[PDB]
């Protein structure tokens, strides 16, 4: 105790959105069903809520609009299972395809 | 550290969502950016049935510190209510809301909301917070109850 599972994900904070962060990244890639993504800022700022109707207005906005920058720390907690994950943000604009993100991983 | 607080707060929210008393509301307030604040909750306490407070949904705010759960949260009625143990600002004067007496870090947010609810119908004459509320209560008890019933129906959910 205590070594919480922690990964690093490269993406562009000005391109990817919260919905893409929710569906494509946290749920699809990291296998979550009802995740609660919190921004580790010492303020208890939660970006994504599992409860429908609460944070469905942030989906269209980009991550950068929430102060999310390079080296940001995100804590995703699944509501339907004891799954906590610390995701680090490595801001990279050069991806190629262009792809949305990449876990390093991998 | 806030890490201890936010971890404890995370347990509180998940436990509240899975199970909480009917009529009660407890949810982290929305930040201007659209996000929510775990250290700042918007709460709503239903009036107790069989009491003059019955029929009312009274709203308050919970403010947590980084010291939490070592320190109790600040409970603040918004708007302020007519009650002996409620300061004019809206702050609640309850025994379990002070770390120097009768406060345990193991106390759930639910237990606080249920505690404040009982304080509504059963005010403590020992620690008067509001001037006029303490006055009417210890004098014209009939007038006092009329003020409460009028206040409950005033804050009736609709
Ligand atoms: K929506």
């Amino acid at each position: 105790s205590a070594s919480k599972p922690e990964v690093t994900v490269r993406l562009n904070v000005h391109k990817v959105t919260v919905l893409t962060l929710q569906d494509k990244i946290v749920k699809e890639k990291f296998a979550m069903v009802a995740p609660d993504v919190q921004i580790e800022d010492g303020k208890g700022t939660i970006l994504i809520s599992s409860e429908e109707g609460e944070t469905e207005a942030n989906n269209h906005k980009k991550l950068s609009e929430f102060g999310i920058r390079n080296g940001s720390r995100l804590q995703a907690d699944d509501f339907l299972q004891d799954y906590t994950l610390l995701i680090n943000i490595l801001h990279s604009e050069d991806l190629g395809k262009d792809v949305e993100f990449e876990v390093v991983g991998d | 550290m806030s890490g201890i607080a936010l971890s404890r707060l995370a347990q509180e929210r998940k436990a509240w969502r899975k199970d909480h008393p009917f009529g009660f509301v407890a949810v982290p307030t929305k930040n201007p950016d659209g996000t929510m604040n775990l250290m700042n909750w918007e709460c709503a306490i239903p009036g107790k049935k069989g009491t003059p407070w019955e029929g009312g949904l009274f709203k308050l705010r919970m403010l947590f510190k980084d010291d939490y759960p070592s320190s109790p949260p600040k409970c603040k009625f918004e708007p302020p209510l007519f009650h002996p143990n409620v300061y004019p600002s809206g702050t609640v004067c309850l025994s379990i809301l002070e770390e120097d007496k009768d406060w345990r870090p193991a106390i759930t947010i639910k237990q606080i909301l249920l505690g404040i609810q009982e304080l509504l119908n059963e005010p403590n004459i020992q620690d008067p917070a509001q001037a006029e509320a303490y006055t009417i209560y210890c004098q014209n008890r009939v007038e006092y109850e009329k003020r409460v019933r009028a206040q409950a129906k005033k804050f009736a959910p609709s």
